[PDB]
């Protein structure tokens, strides 16, 4: 059920007025969330995509990113976090019966434009992470609405982040990546090897059962306790890179400290083949999906390392983002659909 | 005889044997570049039999360009076998980083390189037309191959921006890519509201070609406000270079310029950061700055920056950086020539010149260290086609066609826009005609004509037409609403 | 190897110039080369001296601001 | 009025952008050529076009004149070019150094005078940019390139604010900040970077201006009654046009929601406007007779 | 899919400045275009209808007709042609990256009040056909500006026109509605049978009359058409491939029918009786009727085109009203 591959043609095509910037999928219903260059947030039904289920204008400028989350309290509901160039972040509630956006709150405090938001829940506690052009990654509490942490991990402005427990990896415009421990706020490791600003960076989580996977398994019990093996990055030099995360000086029931000899990323793999800036990356099962500004979407294997499938001329303009269902989450069923959104004021969905 | 070279005392030259090395003849150049093209075409063995016609075509092109565009026309029309060597290097560089080639593709690529090497310094439109006809005659005489398209400057768009290899890109796709990249550039860098025309795309392509070469320097000559600094910054942003513009104001001397140059060299070597240094003609105030630039350009280093304690700490930093990458270097010569290799690899100097008639810019162009290394690109002033494209892209957003228009019957050569059908074509033609007449009757001479007047007039016309049309429509609506109310009132009075 | 600036295609003019250059230095005589700006003085010169088992190179590129200190320092390392 | 909108807009825009640095004869010749080009390409323009009558209101004209502007038509047109330059930084080449007082009177206490030879030039310029004061920089022949990014308007938009890099640091700009450059040497070396981007306006006095001023002086001391009458009818016609517009708005408001008195007043005002136009149609060309009479004095004076 | 039944109540209540003269729908966006009696053009968001997106004073007088067409060939864009009582045919384009109207050009030459406009696209050429009260119809050019030919289709004033291919059907004030060829400019047939002026007459495209009747009709491409008159009835015609036949007699409206629109088998028509009724083409009987939709009469109705493969037939239609309001029907 993890070996699903989209066919050569999109299952449905969605027309929106302006350039699509971010796309997310509803983890329980066939609903696609599309945020565009006017800041307009759209909710489309997959089987009835002629008109949107909802459409709301909340930002005065272009939305740069999105992330959704279905809450799991020990009521359950969907939280949509949309960040834009108006220096603010907006947090919305999705109402299933009303089929209408109900904005919960807004988060302020970023000096310049904000480029990425990630929302995660650990145990009855939901936090919102964000990175902005004022070079400060900030995390708020979702319930409180006040800022808990801010830290500057880079010299230049950071572009993408990722969350996994209490560790954040961040890529920036200074073509370097950096892993930091969030509670301590200290840069655990730094990494170089890209020659252009980083578009997307996310962790490569673990999976339980498979025939064989090389990038989603621990090599030892120490890595199993660590909880993360490698990471994936994409940048404007038309390359994707899989980096091995080195380990820092770890102590039990204590804040981790960086290792002077083991505080540098190791570039394990370098996947090339995209003709322009690789915008977005996404990993489902054993396959890694990516898009670039070459009007194409490429599906690679983590094991072999070469491009199995190419979807060329998928958009008239650039391709801006993808979204696939999360595979490593027990509570999120990895359903068989992949959605992409491009600069030609359009989105595509591949189903079955 | 030439400026820069000073007559020498006979008391010294009487002790040295004087040997005159003339230019090699046609046969010698043909043999040399036959060998060079054989070395190139070892990459493409299926076209190994075309080395002799390519070399003969290159040599004949060099001879014809030397004979036609003499120094009497312009002072910078100096040709040499160095141009043929640069043609060979460009053909090899493009064949190495390209796809599988055909004979038509090879001929078009060689013609593109010949355009970019022998005919970027040409000033007049008639000279460029003569070069285009010369390319047609050379290709017909030496490479009789059919199904070969237009060989003009704008019909040869070879670029590696759109793909992974240096191939010939479509004009529309390249224009769309450049528009999107320039929107992103304006979003992330300084905002300049530019208009993308075909000459802009061609100039972007050649600046990108020159900035991708090892020790690839530039010398952009043209009128003011023609887009030299902004295209240089955009192209260096495309290639990932770091832009350094010397902020040399009037209260500056050799200390500040030397500090800027030393910081740029230190960043290039000790940090391995590629740098594009944009030297303007207004930054070089005195001749000593020009001498420093000549030292930086002819060689790969400025020895006057590092002396004594500065030289010692430079060598210490060089040894530290060499040990950082784990290279076994111990001698001072190894550290120094690695340093100058890194400078020649990671530094690109782009010269911006606005008034070549001026004595300072004449010394700039005529300087031997700059003329023989910097790739001259005479952007010049806008022609009528570029002006028409910019004006059409600027007046297409304003409400202009509202009244009746009768198509004029004017002469064919008096219309620069596509043949007149609407009021917008007439407005564009009127603006171009008045720009030409104004610059003719102010006795500008052979000086370059900045299009700043044209662009400012277009922007002012757009704003004024918008405001006047708003006022006119408001007044017409007011009088029509009032007349309708008056008619309704008089009809109600007549009914009752 | 076309990007190497030190490469020289051996023609008959280059061999003639190399032979007269060797004969002139073997006569204990200084040499001044002259010609057009792209004639090939530097390239033929460096080819003649680099491919010789009898002569080494101490290269100085003269500029407008050149003193005898530069010449003495360039001789000092050889 | 609608059929001659684009031609008049073309004439006005070209007059603003191109003719700021020309004397009276060159302006007239270039305007004749522009009108010929408009007539060749079948674009209709007002055959009685005047730049002041098209872009300068009477209120703004009196505001300029009371601030210290000369009564010359050339200086009025130059001031119109100066204050309509919203984008390009205006450059004022005044040998008499008089327009500094005129601009200071126009903007009041907001005007701050800086110079290109002052030591504390950059810091107080940054303070003026942050505050938003109208700066006038004297000694335009000694332009300092450190403020070059202010000339080219190459700002960067940080979120909701706009910033410019001056010297070695980024300083905020204000929405009410204006920059004027002033020079007194007609032979000064204006850099090409500055000259290509400024609205160069020449407040100089020329021999064509000698002929024009000779005619003006012989008009205002030979028969000043005619000039006074012309000014009186111009002011009366403008005031009556404003009164007619106000009464028309009142009549429309009354009709939408007495009426006979308002209609009678509107008819009387319209008849008065018609009578004033009929009287002014027989008086203006007689001024041309004075132009046909005082040409020899101008020729002899020049 | 194409058999959607509109709800008995409105979904969005768009409020305009004056009585709505004509409505139009974005072929791929949820944006409506509303024309007022002052000549102003209104753009509304169908999920945020409180504030208009863009309002521009197009014409000084009231707009008589308007139509839209998304170009499909040079970036494609929406084209809005607006005609009014000022004898002026304004042309506008709606940019989505700024959400505002852009004036392209004005089509002038008519000596009387314009009646109707229609936009159809060739393989690479866009044309506009506008008819005035001078009993003349002129074929315009989108890019060029001037006309191609002028033909007189009727001796009286014409009030409606529709274009489908190389043939154009025009409905005059007299009951003798006729169809004429665009490039040929020669009349073929004229047919009467009504006692009141025709308010709307448009072709019926193939998707009882939705299919071709014979091989000649299938080769020609035109088999039947439906016209609306002021006689409070709807009449379906049958154009011969020289007198048309009459076998369909459908009525029921209490006032004059203003505009009709065919969406598949079902047909929706609006009248001046302040009511909306959906009359099936097969049974010829009204099934769904809407009462008290607006205080005033209904002026025009717009529906998605089901005859175009490049236009999505969404289940959303809008009807114009004279009570300074617009009715939007969703799902
Ligand atoms: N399409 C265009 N191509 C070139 N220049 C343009 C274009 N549109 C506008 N410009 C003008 O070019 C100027 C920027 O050019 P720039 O490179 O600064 O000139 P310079 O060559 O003097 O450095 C802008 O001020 C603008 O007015
Ligand atoms: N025999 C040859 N083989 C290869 N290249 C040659 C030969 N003769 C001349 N050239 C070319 O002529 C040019 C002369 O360059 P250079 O020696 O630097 O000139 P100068 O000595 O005047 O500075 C070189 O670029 C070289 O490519
Ligand atoms: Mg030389």
């Amino acid at each position: 059920v993890l070996k699903w591959i989209p066919r050569n043609l999109p299952s449905c095509l969605i027309n929106v007025e302006s350039s699509v910037t971010s796309v997310k999928l509803h983890p329980n219903l066939p609903i696609v969330f599309v945020a565009t260059d006017h800041g307009k947030l759209y909710a489309f039904d997959l089987f009835n995509y002629t008109i949107p289920l909802a459409s709301l204008q909340s930002h005065t400028k272009a939305i740069t990113s999105m992330d959704v989350l279905f809450t799991n309290y020990t009521k359950n509901y969907l939280v949509i976090v949309t960040a834009s160039k108006d220096l603010q972040i907006h947090v919305f509630k999705w109402v299933s019966e009303e089929c209408k956006f109900q904005q919960i709150r807004s988060l302020l405090g970023h000096e310049h434009i904000v480029s990425a938001v990630k929302i995660w829940q650990k145990n009855n506690d939901v936090h919102i992470a964000s990175c902005s052009r004022d070079q400060t990654v900030k995390i708020w509490d979702f319930h409180n609405g006040w800022s808990l942490k801010t830290f500057q991990p880079h010299s230049q402005w950071v572009r993408s982040i990722d969350v996994l427990g209490d560790y954040i990896i961040s890529g920036s415009h200074d073509t370097t990546l950096r892993l930091t421990h969030w509670p301590s706020g200290n840069g655990l490791s730094v990494g170089t090897g890209h020659e252009f600003p980083i578009e997307k960076v996310k962790f490569i989580h673990f999976i339980e059962d498979s025939p064989e996977i090389r990038f989603r398994t621990p090599s030892t019990d120490r890595y199993k306790n660590w909880g993360m093996q490698y990471c994936v990055s994409a940048s404007r030099d038309r390359t994707i890179k899989i980096w091995e995360i080195p380990l820092p000086t770890l102590m039990a029931h204590r804040a981790p400290i960086p290792n002077p000899t083991d505080s540098n990323f190791r570039c394990v793999l370098t996947l090339k083949g995209h003709l322009s800036w690789v915008r977005d990356i996404s990993i489902r099962g054993q396959y890694l999906f990516s898009c670039a500004d070459d009007k194409s979407v490429r599906c690679w294997d983590l094991n072999t390392g070469q491009c199995l499938h190419v979807w060329e001329k998928l958009h008239t303009g650039f391709v801006n983002c993808l979204d696939l269902d999360v595979d490593f989450d027990s509570n999120v069923t990895p359903r068989q659909m992949m959605v992409t959104g491009g600069l030609d004021c359009k989105s595509n969905v591949f189903m079955r | 005889t030439d400026p820069g070279r000073i007559p020498m005392s006979e008391r010294f030259t009487r002790h040295a044997a004087i040997l005159y090395l003339g230019y090699p003849s046609g046969k010698s150049l043909s043999q040399i570049y036959e060998i060079y093209y054989k070395a190139i075409f070892k990459l493409v063995p299926e076209f190994r039999s075309y080395t002799e016609p390519f070399a003969r075509a290159s040599v004949h092109l060099y001879n014809e360009c030397k004979a036609r565009y003499s120094t009497g026309l312009q002072s910078h029309y100096l040709f040499s076998p160095r141009e043929l060597t640069r043609l060979v290097r460009g053909v090899y560089t493009a064949i190495n980083t390209g796809p599988r080639q055909t004979l038509r593709s090879l001929i078009r690529l060689w013609a593109y390189e010949a355009w970019r090497i022998f005919a970027d310094r040409l000033v007049g439109v008639k000279e460029k037309n003569s070069f285009e006809q010369l390319l047609y005659e050379t290709v017909d005489k030496y490479l009789p191959n059919q199904d070969l398209g237009n060989i003009s400057s704008t019909s040869l768009l070879f670029s590696g921006l759109l793909s992974l290899d240096f191939k010939e890109v479509n004009k529309t796709d390249l224009v769309n890519f450049i528009e999107e990249r320039f929107k992103t550039f304006c979003d992330e860098e300084l905002e300049v509201p530019m208009v993308i025309h075909e000459s802009m795309v061609d100039h972007i392509l050649r600046i990108d070609r020159a900035l991708k070469q090892v020790q690839g320097h530039m010398m952009l000559i043209g009128a003011s406000r023609t887009g030299k600094t902004i295209l240089t910054r955009f192209v260096a942003w495309l290639n990932g270079l770091k832009i350094v513009q010397p902020k040399i104001h009037r209260h500056s001397n050799l200390s500040d310029f030397d500090m800027i140059l030393k910081k740029a060299i230190s960043d290039c070597s000790l940090k391995e950061s590629r740098t594009c240094l944009i030297i303007d003609e207004s930054n070089i105030l005195e001749t000593a700055f020009l001498e420093r630039m000549n030292t930086l350009l002819a060689n790969a280093d400025i020895p006057d920056l590092f002396q004594g304690e500065e030289y010692d700490k430079l060598l210490n930093n060089l040894r530290n950086k060499t040990r950082s990458l784990g290279l076994l270097l111990d001698t001072e010569q190894e550290l120094y020539d690695w340093f100058v290799g890194e400078i020649a690899k990671n530094l690109h100097v782009v010269f911006t010149i606005c008034d070549p008639t001026n004595n300072k810019s004449s010394a700039m162009i005529s300087s031997p260290a700059l003329f023989n290394r910097c790739i001259i690109n005479w952007m010049g002033d806008w022609d009528t086609k570029t002006m028409s494209q910019v004006a059409n892209n600027m007046v297409d957003v304003v409400p202009m066609e509202f009244t009746d228009f009768i198509v004029p019957e004017v002469n064919k050569e008096l219309v620069f826009t596509e043949p007149i059908q609407t009021i917008r074509d007439a407005v564009v033609n009127i603006l171009i005609h008045f720009d030409r007449n104004f610059y003719q009757k102010m006795k500008v001479g052979v000086n370059p004509r900045s299009p700043g007047y044209f662009i400012d007039g277009l922007r002012a016309l757009v704003k004024l037409v918008t405001a006047k049309y708003q006022d006119l429509q408001e007044n017409q609506r007011f009088v029509n609403v009032g007349l309708e109310k008056l008619n309704e009132s008089v009809l109600k009075v007549n009914e009752l | 190897e076309v990007m190497r600036p030190d490469i020289v295609i051996p023609t008959i003019d280059t061999i003639k110039h190399e032979k007269i250059f060797y004969d002139l230095l073997n006569s204990k005589r200084g040499i001044i080369l002259c010609g057009p700006p792209g004639s090939g003085k530097t390239m033929i010169m460096n080819n003649a001296l680099r491919n010789s088992s009898l002569y080494d190179v101490v290269g100085i590129n003269f500029s407008k601001d050149t003193t005898t200190e530069h010449i003495l320092s360039a001789l000092h390392r050889h | 009025t609608s059929q001659e909108l684009i031609g008049n807009c073309i004439i006005s825009s070209i007059y603003e952008t191109y003719f700021g640095h020309l004397n009276e004869r060159e302006r007239g010749d270039m305007l004749v050529i522009l009108k010929r080009l408009l007539g060749k390409f079948a674009v209709k323009y007002d055959v009685n076009y005047r730049f002041i009558d098209y872009l300068v209101t009477l209120d703004e004209k009196m505001k300029w004149l009371e601030c210290g502007l000369d009564k010359n038509d050339y200086f009025l047109e130059n001031m119109s070019i100066v204050m309509n330059s919203q984008d390009a930084v205006p450059f004022l080449l005044d040998p008499s150094s008089h327009m500094i007082t005129v601009i200071s009177n126009y903007y009041g206490n907001k005007t701050v005078l800086l110079s290109f030879l002052e030591e504390g030039f950059v810091k107080r310029l940054e303070n003026a940019v942050r505050f938003g004061s109208v700066v006038i920089i004297q000694d335009g022949e000694f332009f300092d390139p450190i403020i070059s990014r202010l000339i080219s308007r190459e700002f960067n938009h940080a979120g909701n604010r706009v910033t410019v890099e001056i010297g070695d640091h980024e300083v905020d700009v204000s929405g009410d900040f204006k920059l004027f450059i002033h020079s007194c040497d007609p032979s000064g070396d204006i850099p090409i970077f500055l000259r290509s981007r400024v609205r160069l306006v020449h407040f100089v006095t020329n021999k064509e201006s000698i002929e024009t001023r000779i005619f003006d002086i012989t008009l205002t001391e030979e028969n000043a009654e005619m000039q006074r009458k012309r000014e009186d009818l111009i002011k009366l016609n403008t005031e009556y046009r404003l009164k007619l517009k106000n009464l028309e708005k009142r009549l429309l408001e009354e009709l939408n929601n007495e009426l006979m008195v308002t209609l009678n007043n509107l008819k009387k005002e319209a008849m008065n406007i018609e009578k004033k136009l009929s009287e002014s149609e027989e008086f203006f060309p007689q001024f041309d007779n004075l132009v046909e009479e005082y040409s020899i004095i101008g020729k002899h004076s020049v």
